[PDB]
């Protein structure tokens, strides 16, 4: 009796399968039957009936509207969707310019803590009271009467740890977070590293908790004025837009604008100047009391003996920086690959730091100009 | 107080169900109206045409089919979702004693002051022979309101 | 005049040339010397003014009003002032 | 009894009849799909929806069509739109943009490491940079080290270089992509910076092809700009390069290795623990 | 050749208000009236389909709604059978697509003196409707 209802009991698995593609299938003729719509921004009101809304493609038109929309949000300053054939108001839309999604995506999944930033504590409260103080409680500021400083420098020698102070913030406060490197806004079209400076400081008004970042300017945070440059006026005016947003009487206050950089002298005077970055927060070498912390930080999660001692790399390291102690511990493991070795001899460390003293040879001291 | 306004649309359906009904030997064309009575100025963007029978000598006597009451209201819905029954309209300019009964059938569909629209097909007076009353508490009375002429490019032209 | 009623393409005036014709700029870059409508006139626009075309033959239908559109077209006051000169 | 089985030998009945009803409205599918998609940048994905841009500058907005899912569309995607309708036919062809003008994709060379003598000292450097992590990944995750991220070979001009990075290419068996750098610098402004983004774009998806630069001369100078002397044309290139192995790479599938000429003119800021490892001389 | 179509006063506003309304998704509707001979087409009432947004497809087009108000117009005084439909294009001129002949071929079968009317509520503004 139930040899002939096994056999309909496995067809059940692909009849099932089918009524799903049976739905899936009509779906897609009913969305063929859909057409495309215009999408353009609405500047003035000529009649009230009748808007005039910038299309995309560069030309501007004077376009209808219908009963299914509400006329109160279709003012000025409000991108709407319009149609391919009879150029009217469809639907209404927000503001989204460009939403690239590089920018946008801070790598939300947490790596770096506080307690790999460790060594610089003298200078993480810097960050903290131009970031998190104000965000937290803003109306401290108020009860003083100072204005929150909106601009942050960040500079000194390179493997210090600067750009780890942006991905700390992010794995901690949580905020959304906007990385800019100085490479990614110098695409040009016609006009278009102006533009894109705009798109970034849309999203201020949006999302309120933002902070921008920037990633080692070494070119258009500088002055160079105007003389030959084999037409420069596009990163001429990519300087002028970064002077902008800080400057005009836009007020924002909840945005933070963080610029790393590897040395002040290369940036504009101009915007070195109070008003747009107020706190320059420095980043030096550690000292040799902030070298020590270092070492247990990238040796945490490596297998060595049980006796460790990292005060003989401390007097060891000269001038090295943050990056320059992971190297030591990164050649460190390949000395007991010969050997077949699992665990690391803390002999093998001090040969890895020797070696590394020698890999630089060249400058490695900036005193004078640097601030 | 407030004001009345009504398209040619309206007008003109009212005072052409007189000769394509063929009403004849003295009697009356009922039909409904639709619109927004909501803000001070009432507007009626559509009408229609309802089969009304009412004896002469008899005033007691008075029947009106629900039917296309629920079915217009269907077919609105499918087309202009914006569109209510504010009220309805007569085909003469003389108040009968059944306007108070009338008023009884259409207070459960409306869900505000219901309006009465009187309009004369015979056009025997002077400028607009439309008039517009509204029932309120006296029992009861109809204030009159002035009647106008919508103004938009999808009537007039 | 109200033949087109319909979606057109934002011009704008140059120089006036003869009578019911005048040489217009449309926003696609490509300029036009067309016809200027009869129930307009050339007195009643500026040599800077900002009028409509046709959307395929680009003739002139009707003048805007003396208000252009740049960004926001700038009202110029919205929550502007913050401190005085005090 | 007879009744239960009844209706379950007639379902699957009544679904062949159906079937040939879905299988003329996929070839009416495959009839509205014409060769041309063109392209379309998707910058979006209450309803669901998706706005597009295409490659002319123009922004059209579409409902979400059944021939794509909404989890596998992303932002900042080309795809392709009908040229009447504006409406997507067309998927992502596991490849956004292109690879521009320059790259270098090549089966194996002809060079091994047998072609050579006396070099054994430089060549087990590179044994411990770009060949090791391949295979012994897993040993290393064991002992908590990080995989280094390359090594800078300079040396003096005519010896090794190109031709210890041959033997690289060959013997591991794997992708080969080379970029050159003064083939980045280019008169557009961004153009220099699109092939530095572009190049290690594919990276991630062309598997550790371990990319090779030679001449490094052109790429690191930096000093000030006075008057007349124009520069910072160049910095661009380097700021991508610079920026693009650090935060977003540089992990463990990206490896770069570099030659040049002469160290005596390079950027001091270029050396780095997550960039260029061991100075192989 | 020309033929003279005669289309009753009420009708005009009627199919005037319905395509005006709705800007887009040019929208239908159904009408009514005699004929004299082949020569002569005359319009008196016109019915409003129900809305949809497949813009005037073979599926847009519900026998089952069409069947019940029909019953409730002849008790109306409505005596006269379907003479067409009336389509409107906005921003367009008169002329018919490949949907809309399509769609026109379908109605063939069942009354073969329908007309299928294309109406610009928008265009004829100027005093003068383009129908």
């Amino acid at each position: 009796h139930r040899r002939y209802d096994d056999q309909l009991k496995q067809r059940r698995q692909n009849i099932r399968d089918l009524e799903k593609l049976y739905d899936k299938t009509e779906n897609d003729i009913k969305a063929l039957q859909s057409i495309g719509q215009l999408i353009g921004e609405v500047m003035k009101e000529l009649s009230e009936e009748k808007y005039i809304v910038k299309a995309s493609s560069g030309p501007r038109y004077i376009v209808g509207v219908r009963n299914s929309v509400d006329r109160s949000k279709l003012k000025k300053g409000v991108r709407v969707t319009l149609d391919i054939t009879t150029l009217t108001i469809m639907r209404i839309l927000p503001r989204e310019t460009d939403p690239l999604v590089y920018n946008m995506t801070s790598f939300e999944q947490g790596e770096i803590t506080f307690d790999g930033i460790g060594g610089l504590t003298e200078q993480i409260r810097e960050l903290r009271e131009v970031i998190e103080l104000p965000l937290k409680n803003p109306e401290i500021f108020q009860r003083v009467g100072i204005k929150p400083p909106k601009g942050v420098l960040l500079y000194g020698p390179p493997g210090t740890g600067k750009t780890l102070l942006a991905k700390a913030v992010a794995a901690t406060i949580g905020a959304n977070f906007i990385f800019s490197p100085a490479s990614g806004i110098v695409d040009k079209y016609i006009g278009e590293s102006a533009r894109i400076i705009r798109e970034m400081f849309a999203y201020a008004k949006e999302h309120e908790p933002c902070i921008i970042f920037m990633d080692e300017v070494d070119a258009i945070g500088g002055r160079r004025f105007s003389e030959g440059t084999s037409a420069d006026r596009e990163i001429q005016r990519t300087l002028m837009e970064l002077l902008t947003q800080m400057d005009g009487f836009d007020n924002l206050g909840q945005t933070k604008i963080i610029m790393a950089t590897n040395r002040p002298d290369t940036l504009d005077p101009a915007l070195l100047r109070p008003g747009r970055l107020d706190r320059k927060v420095e980043i030096p070498l550690p000292n040799e009391a902030g070298r020590l912390e270092i070492f247990k930080i990238h040796t945490a999660k490596v297998k060595k003996t049980g006796e460790f001692d990292f005060e003989a790399a401390v007097k060891m390291s000269d001038g090295f920086n943050g990056a320059d102690i992971r190297n030591c511990a990164t050649e460190a493991g390949f000395f007991a690959i010969r050997d077949d070795r699992d665990h690391i001899n803390p002999d093998d460390l001090m040969k890895a730091v020797r070696k590394v003293a020698e890999v630089k040879k060249l400058e490695g001291t900036i005193e004078y100009q640097k601030l | 107080h407030e004001k009345v306004t009504i398209a040619p649309l309206v007008l003109l359906s009212a005072l052409d169900h007189y000769e394509r009904t063929q009403t004849k030997e003295n009697k009356r064309c009922v039909g409904v109206i639709l619109g927004d009575a909501n803000s001070s100025t009432i507007r009626v963007t559509n009408s229609f045409a309802l089969p009304f029978e009412e004896d002469e000598k008899n005033s007691d006597v008075w029947f009106l089919d629900h039917n296309y009451i629920e079915n217009m209201n269907e077919m609105c819905k499918k087309i202009n979702a914006k569109e209510k029954l504010i009220g309805w309209y007569h085909s003469g300019p003389k108040l009968r004693a059944s306007d108070l009964k009338i008023n009884e059938l259409f207070k459960k569909y409306t869900q505000n002051n219901p309006l009465l629209l009187i309009v004369d097909v015979k056009q025997q007076g002077v400028g607009l022979p439309t008039d517009a009353y509204v029932a309120i508490e006296q029992e009861k009375t109809f204030l009159h309101l002035p009647c106008t002429i919508e103004a938009e490019e999808a009537e007039e032209i | 005049k109200r033949i087109q009623s319909v979606p057109l393409v934002i011009g704008q005036f140059l120089e006036p040339i003869d009578q019911n014709t005048g040489i217009v700029s449309s926003t696609t870059g490509m300029s036009y010397v067309v016809r200027i409508l009869s129930t307009l006139d050339r007195e009643l626009l500026k040599p800077s003014m900002s009028v409509a075309l046709h959307r395929h033959s680009n003739a002139l239908v009707d003048i805007l009003p003396p208000d252009s559109d740049s960004s926001i077209s700038v009202m110029g006051e919205n929550e502007k002032p913050d401190v005085t000169y005090a | 009894i007879r009744i239960f089985r009844s209706e379950l030998q007639r379902l699957s009945h009544e679904n062949n009849v159906m079937l040939e009803k879905i299988k003329d409205n996929k070839e009416k599918i495959k009839n509205n799909r014409q060769l041309p998609y063109l392209v379309a940048n998707v910058v979006e994905v209450v309803g669901k929806a998706a706005v597009v841009k295409t490659s002319s500058r123009q922004t059209v907005f579409l409902p979400m069509v059944g021939l794509v899912d909404p989890d596998k569309l992303k932002p900042n995607d080309l795809v392709g739109v009908n040229k009447d309708s504006y409406l997507i036919l067309d998927t992502l062809p596991s490849e956004f943009d292109s690879r521009v003008k320059a790259m270098e994709v090549d089966e194996k060379p002809t060079e091994t490491y047998s072609d050579v003598g006396g070099l054994d000292k430089q060549i087990e450097e590179l044994v411990e940079a770009i060949v090791l992590p391949m295979k012994r990944a897993d040993k290393f995750k064991d002992m908590g080290i990080r995989a280094p991220k390359g090594a800078l070979m300079y040396g003096p001009p005519g010896t090794g270089k190109t031709l210890l990075a041959r033997a690289c290419a060959a013997q591991t068996n794997a992708t080969f992509l080379k970029l050159a750098a003064p083939q980045l610098v280019q008169m557009y402004i961004g153009e220099g910076a699109k092939l530095v983004r572009d190049a290690f774009a594919l990276a991630k998806e062309k598997a550790p092809t371990i990319i090779f630069i030679d001449e490094l001369d052109a790429i690191g100078t930096k000093r000030f700009d006075s008057e007349k002397s124009g520069d910072r044309e160049v910095q661009r290139t380097m700021l991508e390069l610079l920026n693009q192995l650090d935060g977003f790479s540089s992990d463990d599938r990206v490896k770069v290795l570099a030659a040049t000429n002469r160290v005596d003119v390079l950027d001091p800021a270029l050396l780095r623990s997550g960039r260029l490892d061991r100075k192989i001389e | 050749t020309k033929e003279t179509v005669y289309i009753s006063s009420i009708a005009l506003l009627k199919m005037l208000k319905h395509g005006r309304a709705g800007v887009p998704m040019e929208v239908m509707g159904l009408m009514l009236g005699e004929f004299v001979d082949d020569y002569t087409v005359n319009v008196v009432d016109v019915f409003a389909m129900p809305q949809s947004g497949t813009g005037v497809s073979v599926e847009a087009v519900d026998d089952v709604f069409q069947a019940k108000m029909m019953d409730m117009l002849k008790q109306t005084g409505r005596d006269q059978m379907v003479v067409g439909w009336y389509h409107s294009h906005p921003g367009f001129g008169c002329w018919l697509s490949s949907v809309d002949v399509n769609t026109q071929k379908s109605f063939e079968q069942l009354n073969s003196r329908a007309v299928a009317v294309v109406v610009d509520p928008i265009q004829s503004v100027k005093g003068k409707v383009v129908i």
